[PDB]
């Protein structure tokens, strides 16, 4: 009788990427939604 | 109206009219601050 031992799932992890770069700040978001779009990618990435 | 209800957000998050079955995240919640506090040091005398 031996053992094999196998990873199935890690963790899930979200980031609010607005949150992570501009944490509370209305100046920093203002000037981070000039980068576009990255942030959706971000999170659309990580959710799945 | 993206701010009407969540429905409408949904339908904002993925830019359509029609939303599939399923769960999407749409926004972030946080609590919003309720007053401002200052706290300086009890001094008066002014700088020379």
């Amino acid at each position: 009788v031996t053992t094999e031992i196998l990873p199935v799932s890690m963790t899930k992890t979200s980031v609010d990427c607005t949150m992570y770069i501009c944490g509370d700040s209305t100046e920093c978001s203002n000037l981070l939604l000039q980068y576009g779009s990255f942030c959706t990618q971000l999170n659309r990435a990580l959710t799945g | 109206d993206c701010a009407l209800d969540p429905l409408s957000e949904t339908k904002c998050t993925l830019k359509s009219f029609t939303v599939e079955k399923g769960i999407y995240q749409t926004s972030n919640f946080r609590v919003q601050p309720t007053e401002s506090i200052v706290r300086f040091p009890n001094i008066t005398n002014l700088c020379p």
